RNA sequence: CCGGGCACUCUAACGGGACUGCCCGCGAAAGCGGGAGGAAGGAGGGGACGACGUCUGGUCAGCAUGGCCCUUACGGCCUGGGCGACACACGUGCUACAAUGCCCACUACAAAGCGAUGCCACCCGGCAACGGGGAGCUAAUCGCAAAAAGGUGGGCCCAGUUCGGAUUGGGGUCUGCAACCCGACCCCAUGAAGCCGGAAUCGCUAGUAAUCGCGGAUCAGCCAUGCCGCGGUGAAUACG
């Protein structure tokens, strides 16, 4: 969910960015 | 409301049909806004209605809506130190509102792992003499009807 | 210990991060905005005198 | 004992059965289906005796497993327990290390509540 | 040879032009199967083409920004009622009657301190 | 040669827009009229009172007008012309090229 | 933590102390209150009093407890239990 | 992108428009019911705006001010610590307990805002946080900026699971003189409780609830899941 870290979904909702949610 | 009666919301006939009915429904299978996704289940459940029990999948729909329609229901009611279920009548716009209810409660809780088959196998098991939701109107319907020493407390 | 808080955050710190805004009217340390260097207080009260230039009451 | 000396389940799929060996996560679960030319795609139920002897070789040779790291990870704590670090205190009453709050929460270092007379 | 018609609705704004062909829509330069891929109420903006019987006699472009895709089907839906009806004034009949030719003036509610939205209240307690 | 004017009051801002548009056609150099810009909103919300009263709040705002002219041709005429108006203290001017 | 492209950082107040100890008469008493600084190897050995904001507690450094901080040693708050 | 045009959208100033204004009925009248036209119909939807007074209501710690009290200290400076404690109790929230779901890849569609010890395009190096070059923009010009839910395709197949992401070990980045007490973020490993919640209790009547993301103030950095705003998708029901 949100909460984790290691997704699309948890580095959207933390508002960052690395391996899992690239830019 | 104490001062007035509210206005019914006039529901916009559906794009394939035309059939108010069939937007009752789907607005009843939809929650979180999500109408595409329950517009879609409601379509799926219409394709295997069509593979199984070949018939117009609105004609059996229908029938599973006239089918699940309680005539009486119980209302609670505290006179002097008892509380009473009161038999009442309801209107055909509460029957409806019941019957939709009802139906996607009753495919909801049925097991099946994909939701468009609850709601068609629902359906189809509505339409004949089964189903939850028939269930559920014949206990209502019971429990009005053995109350009906009470109707004089309305 | 409120002159000298005020006087101490008008002085030059040995580092730059020892550095806080602090009201210039009333000498409030929290809430002050940089746009005018008030405080929350002192912007409201001065903006209904009409001494805030271009400031008025929003309403949408 | 098959990988690591632990049993990964079958009828699931290679990368994610890996995963259920203590030190193997997603990420190394792809890496050492990356460096012994295994499909993923496939079941641990349906793999030639060559691909399972090759990837067993490799991760055991490759990252530090099981018994092991729950050593290493013992003796560190042990470490910081001795030699009277702050973490180590923490670690001696069962508090949290990592600087949270302790008014309310901090549930799963305390257990479960110990409701007393107010 | 053109026909004009300008659709407002939620934020969205369509321009909607009509010209004498054999039906082809086209939407921000694409398909209409295409630009609303896998939305049912896509069919809805074309209600007016149909209670006119000019369903296939009209190749429309449609230029829609702003607001969403569905907010952007309603402006359409507008953009060529109005568009029709500046076709002739005889249009207006079998579509006011339907609402074609009104504007859906439904804007989001703006939130307000104290409440966590437009109208939900923070959870209130007695002690 | 562009002429970007900004003010706090949009009606001494709209009557110094007017202006320049009238003067620049002494020596008419095709004048470009006045355009507007958008608005720029600035908003400060602020507690009611001195101490703990969170849920009551007051809303400001500062709003910056903006309005464009342009002119054509130079009309050094009329440029030199425009050295000394009529600029009321609240509109801030900038010319450019 | 700190970058690795910044070095370790010292007070150079207690570093000056060691270092000066180290070549004459390398064992004493110091008493500090940068709880920031870095241990460093070369302060094996010493007997440091840190502050902990009310004393100085004497802190023996030995080599597990190089790369840590000297403040971790001496702790601020006494709670023993409730009750 | 250019010439060109202000058609259209838009931008921001000035105006019009809606007023029971018209027709039928009801009634002394005020008014109430129905209809036409109109974008809008009976206060069009939402703000700003809070009477005489009440509560010995709150604030001497925002400011001001009567009296009382201290005057090599109840004043002032610095370092370090504390406000971050922890057998427990309560309020407000966030994330979930899954298949109307989760994960992965590609592909659409907003609004309101902010930016010169600033916003940072693009290129290079690292899985990444980020670092090194380096345009454009004092900004309807350049940037933040990716919108997300959605749509298409594939994987998972009812499990404490490819659900859930707490706790802990290790390796790092950045801000800051300085991240031990006590920062944020990236990567690897760990993978807790939780299977929809007792007595009870809360919000909400329509672009509302629910659900999805985005911006701003404070601010070196940030413990923001807070607050103030913005738009996307979009219900159910009101008999009484
Ligand atoms: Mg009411
Ligand atoms: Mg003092
Ligand atoms: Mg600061
Ligand atoms: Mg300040
Ligand atoms: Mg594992
Ligand atoms: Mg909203
Ligand atoms: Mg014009
Ligand atoms: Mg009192
Ligand atoms: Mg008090
Ligand atoms: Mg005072
Ligand atoms: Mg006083
Ligand atoms: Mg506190
Ligand atoms: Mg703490
Ligand atoms: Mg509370
Ligand atoms: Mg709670
Ligand atoms: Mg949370
Ligand atoms: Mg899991
Ligand atoms: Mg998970
Ligand atoms: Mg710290
Ligand atoms: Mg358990
Ligand atoms: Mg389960
Ligand atoms: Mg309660
Ligand atoms: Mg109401
Ligand atoms: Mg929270
Ligand atoms: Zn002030």
């Amino acid at each position: 969910g949100k909460g984790d870290r290691r997704t699309r979904r948890g580095k959207i909702w933390r508002g960052t960015y690395g391996k899992y949610r690239p830019r | 409301a104490r001062r007035r009666r509210a206005e019914v919301r006039q529901l916009q006939p559906d794009l394939v049909y035309g059939d108010v009915l069939v937007t009752a429904f789907i607005n009843k299978i939809m929650r979180d806004g999500k109408k595409n996704l329950a517009a879609r289940i409601f379509y799926d459940a219409c394709k295997i209605i069509q593979e199984k029990t070949g018939q117009e999948p609105l004609k059996v729909f229908k029938q599973a809506v006239e089918n699940v329609k309680p005539r009486m229901e119980v209302r609670s009611r505290r006179v002097g130190g008892a509380n009473y279920q009161v038999p009442m009548e309801v209107s055909p716009r509460r029957q409806q509102s019941l019957a939709l209810r009802w139906l996607v409660q009753a495919a909801n809780q049925r097991p099946e792992r994909r939701a468009a088959v609850r709601i068609a196998h629902e359906l189809m098991d509505a339409a004949e003499g089964k189903g939850g939701a028939v269930k559920k109107k014949e206990d209502v319907e019971r429990m009005a009807e053995a109350n009906r020493a009470y109707a004089h407390y309305r | 210990a409120r002159k000298a808080l005020i006087e101490k955050a008008k002085r030059t710190p040995k580092f730059k991060v020892r550095a806080y805004t602090r009201c210039v009217r009333c000498g409030r340390a929290r809430s002050v905005y940089r746009f005018f260097g008030l405080c929350r207080i002192c912007l409201r009260e001065l903006a209904h005198k009409g001494q805030l230039p271009g400031v008025r009451k929003a309403s949408w | 004992a098959r990988i690591a000396g632990v049993e990964i389940p079958r009828n699931k799929r290679v990368d994610v059965a890996l995963t259920y060996i203590y030190g193997i996560g997603k990420a190394r679960a792809k890496e050492a289906l990356e460096k012994t030319g295994i499909n993923p795609a496939t079941r641990v139920k349906d793999l030639t005796e060559a691909e399972v002897v090759r990837l067993r070789e490799y991760v055991e040779n490759t990252w530090k497993l099981e018994g092991e790291l729950r050593a290493e990870v013992a003796a560190n704590i042990k470490r910081l327990m001795d030699i009277g670090c702050y973490r180590g205190l923490r670690h001696r009453r069962g508090l949290p290390v990592r600087g949270q709050r302790t008014r309310t929460n901090a549930r799963t270092r305390k257990g479960p509540r110990k409701t007393v007379a107010g | 040879e053109q026909y004009y018609g300008t659709g407002r609705r939620k934020e969205a704004v369509a321009r909607v032009f009509l010209r004498p062909g054999n039906g082809k829509v086209t939407v921000n330069g694409q398909d209409f199967n295409e630009y609303f891929q896998g939305l049912v109420r896509a069919v809805a903006a074309l209600e007016p083409l149909r209670a006119v019987d000019a369903l296939g006699h009209f190749d429309a472009y449609i230029t829609v920004r702003g607001g969403g895709k569905s907010g952007q089907i309603d402006a359409i839906k507008l953009g060529i009622a109005r568009a029709l009806v500046q076709y002739n004034p005889d249009y207006r009949a079998k579509l006011k009657p339907l609402g074609f030719l009104t504007r859906d003036a439904r804007v989001v509610e703006r939130k307000k301190y104290g409440k966590h939205k437009a109208r939900r209240a923070p959870q209130y307690s007695k002690r | 040669i562009r002429i970007k004017l900004r003010g706090f009051d949009h009606k001494t801002l709209d009557a110094s827009a007017q202006k320049i548009v009238e003067a620049a056609r002494r020596s008419g150099a095709q004048v470009s009229g006045p355009i507007p810009l958008p608005t720029r909103v600035r908003r400060f919300t602020v507690i009611r009172g001195p101490f703990k009263h969170k849920d009551s709040r007051e809303h400001f705002e500062l709003r910056t007008h903006n309005r464009l002219v342009d002119i054509i041709n130079p009309n050094r005429k009329t440029i030199e012309q425009l050295m000394t108006l009529d600029l009321p203290t609240g509109v801030e001017i900038e010319i450019k090229t | 933590p700190r970058s690795l492209k910044k070095g370790v950082f010292v007070d150079d107040h207690l570093l000056e102390k060691v270092l000066e100890l180290n070549a004459k008469g390398e064992k004493r008493l110091i008493k500090t209150w940068s709880r920031r600084s870095t241990i460093v190897p070369e302060m094996v050995g010493h007997t440091i009093a840190v502050y902990n904001g009310k004393q100085h507690v004497p802190v023996y450094i030995t080599e597990n407890m190089v790369g840590h901080k000297l403040g971790e040693f001496a702790p601020t708050r006494t709670y023993r239990g409730h009750g």
